[PDB]
């Protein structure tokens, strides 16, 4: 949690890294969004890349980000340590999120915390010996309504009970992809046991349109 | 022609348009506080020192970004103007270090001479302070991050005048730092001028450190001859000593800038 | 038939690391051309 | 006129797939009424559609309210050469609040034609949708979804065949709360930290890429399309006088069923509650407090919820605001001191940094606010937090200084009683 760089052994500008030829097409469309004279604002969006390429974003894919949009590295580096979901250690194969906030904390979001300390054998900020999973703490990840929930990787897992984030665990180690999503008996954010409202029949085309167009 | 007319404290003053209430004050010989404007770099509005009232307006405004309206009638003196500047001191020295009396700022400091001027004289924050870690960024300029109050002049200072893009701040909220991220050295040949406009004894001049306090200092005020430019200097001496050097204002030759091997 | 029971936003399960990426290089062959600055960048 | 709100019909419903329980694509869409006499709408001009939104009603969803016809119509006025556009804030950051990520997921054409509507009225020549980057899937569907109108032709040159040139680009966040703020977010577009602007210039001046921009959230841009359809004056037929319209609600935290649902503006508090989330935990005389409008509203007690309406102006009345729209129920079970001292933790961890009374203010309420949950503390230090909170509010640069205050405030409000018997708890086990 420290916003300096010393560089290591395995976190150097000599650290090799480049992106591969289909990701240097990727980047050529996100560059084409923005107005010509206005590259720079292609920086968070090429970031991501080299951090969905790589796992994470060595000193040197900074500097690549950089020398590719023509951008001063400092730049580069204040945007790297701004914006959180960009991770400057290696983490694990699948970064557990729990949101805390206090709307989940409502909703026994501890409970769940404790669950995945428990199965995992570490602390909120570490990583297991194998490598698999890091657990972190974030804020409000606008699931409110499903708290508790948790965020890993690209998906999110609402509702959650000890038992039900217990087995999703189970289903990353084996290998296994667990389907995202309440794991409770809704779909998503409908009250349970029932709708409340949207129960007929949506209208169609042309319903209740004004005279004139 | 253009001109519109603004009222300071009541006294009517003619201000050309784009005028921020900042310079509008200057003109009735009123200096507004501030700590992050510098009237060579660019408007940053981040320290909030410069916080002004407008009369029947319920939100002060930030007098150094603040272009002026007709008619604006800008109350340099009201209460709401002198708590706003308290709040604002008492937030900038809640996380300061009890440096002065080891840091070489002492008795030339903006936040020591604002917090006597318009802060408040006692400390009600009861909890453990920030502390930062110091960052070598070469053999001229010192740095004691720890006294930094992120008021960003050196990053721009750094941008616009030295043309290095080298100094940013990494981080966010309270844990945000200024530095270099990656272990640098500002060597420009500006870089010595970032200690002048650094409010505080966060950038210290090196060889400088601990010989002198500022009330000592004879100043005579001279020129420079390590180049052709003629740039406006103060030779600081004391005891017959001579101290350091320091620039002297010159609009139409140096502005208040010297080279490092002037300095 | 008006079926008020199953979720029908289940693609989603389906989607990779490159999801976003690709679909924003697919559609780059729709866009207008960009409008011009007039140079480089600001620093040139 | 109306006296009564609530019990909205389905018939008058925006977001008929807001459960996901019908076809998000482009054909379910359409089938729903979306995409339907655009063309028409568009061919209308800007001054008819700012209009029907000024004849509306609508108000901003994103937070702030401001009246979204007046607001847009800043656009209105001629090109001095540079580009305009539409950033739609789908940062969707405030706690409680997760309205927008249903409207992005399962009903993405409806935001894709807002998009082109209120662009046409901007005269804007595209919209960047900023979603937060933790919105993978939401921001993949809406790619699909804008895909598909590109290959109806529904978006791009000659949108909808009107001789609109429109783009749609998505562009996502990295993780700031604070990139939801309206400038905050157009630095983030151009690539720098996400720190507010100070204004002036205004962004309808002056905004992404320095060129005149609106920022308008998500839900404001969405059901634009249909208040052009149906009419300002079907949407201002709903909720009080100056707050019309259908608002969407999310109840979170001790009800018995949290979800997210589409109520008419003005419904009380406690009607909303009871119908739609099946009732407080442990029945209504188990509340203590909620929280109206998001984290960054006060929180008012259980004798003010009893009576209180939803709509901002009933809201602010009643010493808090209706924000998001985001309803956080607390029962008596909850330690309330450390609910709210939680939401100061997180506009710690989410403040950026840039303005002195938020970047050394916020920091210091959360020190004094994790004692004040132990009782580690003084009576007179009360006193002292609603002092500091008064020196942050309406002194920062943005309105996260502001936010942060306001749940300090409603703290000590509405349960002072509270923080001085758990000092006397403490005070008396070391005694
Ligand atoms: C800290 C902070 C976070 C905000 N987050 C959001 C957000 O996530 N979504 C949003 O629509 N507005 C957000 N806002 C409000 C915006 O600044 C702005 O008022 C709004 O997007 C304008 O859109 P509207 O007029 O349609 O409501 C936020 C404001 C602040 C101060
Ligand atoms: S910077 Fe100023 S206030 Fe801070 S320790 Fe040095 S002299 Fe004292
Ligand atoms: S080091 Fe000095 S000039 Fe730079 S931000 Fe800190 S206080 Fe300001
Ligand atoms: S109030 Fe906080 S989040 Fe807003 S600009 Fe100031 S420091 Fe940044
Ligand atoms: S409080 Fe956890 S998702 Fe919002
Ligand atoms: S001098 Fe104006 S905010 Fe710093
Ligand atoms: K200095």
């Amino acid at each position: 949690a420290l916003f300096v760089h010393r560089d290591t052994p395995e976190n150097n500008p000599e650290t090799p890294f480049d992106f591969t030829p289909e990701n240097y097409k990727r980047i050529e469309a996100i560059v084409k969004n923005y107005p010509e004279g206005h590259k720079a604002a292609a920086v968070l969006p090429v970031l991501d890349l080299a951090q969905r390429q790589n796992g994470w974003l060595p000193i040197s894919a900074m500097n690549k980000v950089a020398e590719i949009l023509q951008v001063p590295p400092m730049r580069v580096y204040e945007v790297a340590t701004f914006y959180t979901m960009y991770n400057r250690k290696p983490v694990g194969k699948y970064h557990i999120q729990v949101c805390t906030t206090t709307p989940c904390m409502l909703r026994n979001s501890d409970s769940i915390l404790e669950a995945i300390q428990k199965k995992l054998g570490i602390k909120v900020g570490e990583t297991t010996p194998d490598k698999l999973f890091t657990l972190i703490e974030v804020e409000c990840l606008g699931a409110c309504v499903n708290a508790p929930m948790v965020q890993i990787n690209d998906n999110y897992y609402e509702d959650l009970t000890p038992k039900d984030i217990e087995e999703i665990i189970d289903e990353l180690k084996a290998g296994k992809i667990p389907k995202p999503g309440p794991r409770s008996g809704r779909f998503s954010c409908e009250p349970a046991g029932g709708l409340t409202s949207l129960t007929e029949p949506p209208k169609g085309p042309g319903f209740g349109v004004q005279a004139g167009l | 022609s253009n001109l519109i007319e603004v009222f300071v404290d009541g006294q009517s003053v003619m201000v050309e348009p784009g005028t921020t209430v900042l310079q509008a004050c200057e003109k009735v010989g009123m200096q507004i506080p501030r700590f992050c404007y510098h009237e060579r770099l660019s408007v940053a509005g981040n320290c909030r020192m410069c916080l002004v009232e407008i009369e029947k307006a319920p939100k002060v405004v930030a007098a150094c970004a603040m272009p002026v309206m007709k008619g604006w009638n800008i109350l340099t003196n009201s209460e709401k103007t002198k708590k706003a500047r308290e709040g604002v001191m008492e937030f900038l020295l809640a996380n300061h270090p009890l440096d002065c009396p080891i840091c070489d700022q002492g008795g030339e400091c903006d936040l020591q001479d604002q917090s006597m001027m318009f802060g408040s004289d006692r400390s009600r924050f009861l909890e453990g302070k920030r502390a930062v870690e110091d960052k070598n960024i070469g053999p001229l300029v010192k740095t004691i991050m720890t006294r930094c109050i992120q008021c960003t002049r050196c990053i721009r200072f750094a941008s616009e005048i030295a043309g290095v893009d080298d100094l940013g701040t990494t981080g966010r909220g309270n844990d945000m730092q200024v530095g270099t991220y990656i272990e640098k050295m500002f060597m420009s040949e500006l870089s010595g001028n970032i200690i002048d406009i650094c409010p505080v004894g966060a950038l210290t001049s090196k060889p400088y450190a601990f010989t002198a306090r500022p009330w000592e200092t004879r100043k005579t005020e001279s020129i420079d001859v390590m180049d052709a430019v003629g740039s406006n200097i103060v030779v600081s001496t004391r005891t017959g000593e001579v101290m350091r050097i320091l620039p002297r204002m010159h609009e139409d030759i140096n502005e208040e800038w010297i080279s490092d091997k002037t300095r | 038939p008006f079926d008020n029971t199953t979720y029908k936003n289940l693609q989603h399960h389906d989607y990779s690391t490159y999801t976003f990426l690709d679909l924003n290089l697919d559609l780059s062959k729709f866009r207008m051309p960009q409008p011009s600055s007039g140079r480089e960048s600001p620093r040139h | 006129k109306k006296t009564s709100f609530g019990s909205l019909k389905d018939e008058d419903r925006i977001f008929t797939n807001l459960y996901g329980r019908h076809d998000w694509r482009l054909k379910g869409a359409q089938s729903r009424g979306d995409w339907y006499k655009t063309k028409e709408i568009l061919l209308k001009g800007p001054d008819w559609i700012l209009g029907e939104v000024k004849t509306s009603g609508l108000r901003g969803r994103g937070g702030a309210g401001f009246p979204t016809g007046l607001k847009w119509s800043f656009m209105n006025k001629p090109s001095d050469g540079r580009p305009k556009y539409l950033v739609v804030n789908a940062d969707e950051g405030e706690p409680g609040t997760c309205k927008d990520r249903e409207i992005i997921r399962h009903d993405p054409h409806k935001l894709v034609e807002g998009c082109l509507v209120g662009g046409r009225a901007m005269g804007a020549r595209a919209a960047y949708i900023y979603i937060r980057g933790e919105f993978y899937n939401e921001a993949s569907n809406l790619q699909v979804a804008i895909r598909e109108a590109y290959e109806a032709g529904l978006i791009g040159k000659n949108a909808c065949g009107s001789g609109y040139d429109f783009d749609v680009f998505v562009v996502r966040g990295a993780g700031a709360y604070i990139c939801g703020e309206e400038t905050a977010l157009i630095e983030s577009i151009e690539g720098k930290q996400g720190k507010p602007r100070l204004k002036p210039p205004f962004p309808a001046d002056v905004g992404v890429f320095g060129c005149p921009t609106t920022v308008a959230n998500v839900e404001t841009v969405a059901v634009s399309p249909t208040i052009c359809r149906r009419g300002g004056a079907w949407f201002a037929s709903f909720g009080r006088e100056r707050n019309s319209g259908t608002k969407l609600f999310n109840i979170s935290g001790h009800v018995n069923n949290p979800c997210t649902v589409e109520e008419e503006m003005s419904v009380p508090l406690k009607e909303l509650i009871e119908k739609h989330a099946g009732g407080v935990t442990g029945g209504w005389d188990n509340l203590l407090a909620v929280i109206p409008g998001g984290s960054s509203t006060p929180l008012i007690p259980k004798s003010v919820c009893e009576t209180v309406l939803m709509d901002f102006d009933a809201l602010i009345q009643a010493q808090t605001g209706l924000g998001t729209a985001a309803v956080i129920v607390m029962d008596r079970s909850t330690d309330i001191v450390k609910a709210i001292a939680r939401l100061i933790e997180f506009y710690k961890h989410e403040s950026c940094g840039q303005c002195t009374p938020c970047r050394e203010g916020v920091d210091w309420m959360n020190k004094v606010m994790a004692r004040f949950v132990r009782g580690d503390a003084r009576p007179a230090e009360i006193d002292s937090l609603w002092e500091i909170s008064k020196q942050i509010e309406g002194h920062t640069i943005c309105a996260l200084g502001d936010g942060a205050a306001w749940p300090v405030q409603g703290l000590i409000r509405h349960f002072r009683p509270e923080l001085e018997e758990r000092m006397q708890q403490f005070a008396q086990q070391h005694q």
